[PDB]
């Protein structure tokens, strides 16, 4: 559920 | 030393799930009915990657009326939860609001911060998830997704913002 | 710890 700032647009870490 | 503390402020427009996000991460119950706020405050003590933390939170309210009382918790708060609801486009343009008034009144450019859209248990949304990653990158924070009825992103929404005030703190 | 730290 946690969308960072230097993550691809729309795309969640959940590890 | 023993224990740390940390001062969280729930702000956002009325009725997005403030309260209800708080009293799932305290109470672990979902609030069905909506009572609106005016300002409620909840001292918790939880483990955060090893930390032993009293979150000191405060539950704000949505409703305009109330806006006069915004001054006084923005200076004190050390992080801010920027609560929308996905399906209320109106609160999602409302964020913006909060975040200027916040840099202004603690007069920082770097206040820990993460945008929260809630109700992502709804079947549809107004809001959409790129929509929402996109205004949180244009301010250099995280965004989750979070459902306060099912509990999804809790624990991640409130646990970011205090990792992000350990590490503003350094 | 703070006693009032809305007020170590
Ligand atoms: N489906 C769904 N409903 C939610 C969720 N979170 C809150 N609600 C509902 O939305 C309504 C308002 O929630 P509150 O948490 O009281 O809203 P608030 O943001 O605290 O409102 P104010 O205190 O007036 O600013 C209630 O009926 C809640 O049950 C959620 O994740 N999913
Ligand atoms: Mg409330």
């Amino acid at each position: 559920f946690i969308y960072w700032p230097w993550a691809d647009l729309g795309v969640p870490d959940c590890g | 030393g023993p224990m740390t503390e940390y001062k969280l402020v729930v702000v956002g427009a009325g009725g997005v799930g403030k309260s209800a996000l708080t009293i799932q991460l305290i109470q672990n119950h979902f609030v069905d009915e909506y009572d609106p706020t005016i300002e409620d405050s909840y001292r918790k003590q939880v483990v955060i990657d090893g930390e032993t933390s009293l979150l000191d939170i405060l539950d704000t309210a949505g409703r305009e009326e109330y806006s006069a009382m915004r001054d006084q918790y923005m200076r004190t708060g050390e992080g801010f939860l920027l609560v929308f609801a996905i399906n209320n486009s109106k609160s999602f343009a409302d964020i913006n609001l909060y975040r200027e008034q916040i840099k202004r009144v603690k007069d920082s450019d770097d206040v820990p911060m993460v945008l929260v859209g809630n109700k992502s248990d709804l079947p549809t949304r107004t809001v959409d998830t790129k929509q929402a990653h996109e205004l949180a990158k244009s301010y250099g924070i995280p965004f989750i997704e979070t459902s306060a009825k099912t509990r999804q992103g809790v624990e991640d929404a409130f646990y970011t913002l205090v990792r992000e005030i350990r590490q503003y703190r350094m």
